[PDB]
């Protein structure tokens, strides 16, 4: 433990892209959380909501 | 399933069941083609900064 | 859905289950849609 | 069969063409939900249930 001090910045940063990753998988209310299923399942009046 | 991505020969030891692989976005890394069953890995094209 | 999911493992234990680690890999997905709330295993007789 | 006792049929193993459905002048209501009537023919689907 005695480098903590660069590890927590670099575990900190790791783990914001982390967290920033993981979020594209979510659909935040939509039906699914990928763009691609959206574009090849609705016409553009429901795709655009 | 859709995409854009690099198909390449892989490494990975799929077992019998697996069919694709998922990255941390879960966005499709690798997958089995039907057909002739094999295992394609899938590299995202390259991108960058101009 | 009805998924079996097996795994064999050679064991040498003479009474109880073995302790350690071991995942099962899915044996087979079988397309029923029924109703399922009970069910019963079947053994084998030995006839002399 | 009635609408307390509806049919359920599995539908599985085959190509379907949903083309002669949409063009088709037959049905007065032909309305879909999860999926969009011309994307039919460019999916791939498993647990169809009619
Ligand atoms: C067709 O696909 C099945 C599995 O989906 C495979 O077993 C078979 O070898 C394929 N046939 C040809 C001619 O590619
Ligand atoms: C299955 O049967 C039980 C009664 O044995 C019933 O309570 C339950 O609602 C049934 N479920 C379905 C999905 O039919």
């Amino acid at each position: 433990s005695a480098l903590g001090k660069l590890q927590d910045v670099v575990n900190q940063n790791a783990q914001a892209l982390n967290t920033l990753v993981k979020q594209l998988s979510s659909n935040f209310g939509a039906i699914s959380s990928v763009l691609n299923d959206i574009l090849s399942r609705l016409d553009p009046p429901e795709a655009e909501v | 399933l859709t995409g854009t991505g690099v198909l390449t020969e892989s490494n990975k030891k799929f077992l019998p069941f697996q069919q694709f692989g998922r990255d941390i976005a879960d966005t499709t890394d690798a997958v089995r083609d039907p057909q002739t069953l094999e295992i394609l890995d899938i590299t995202p094209c390259s991108f960058g900064g101009v | 859905y009805f998924k079996i999911y097996s795994k064999h493992t050679p064991i040498n234990l003479v009474r109880d289950l073995p302790q350690g680690f071991s995942a099962l890999e899915p044996l087979v997905d079988l397309p029923i849609g029924i109703n399922i709330t009970r069910f019963q295993t079947l053994l084998a007789l030995h006839r002399s | 069969a009635s609408v307390y006792a509806w049919n359920r049929k599995r539908i599985s193993n085959c190509v379907a063409d949903y083309s002669v459905l949409y063009n088709s002048a037959s049905f007065s209501t032909f309305k879909c939900y999860g999926v969009s009537p011309t994307k039919l023919n460019d999916l791939c689907f498993t647990n169809v249930y009619a």
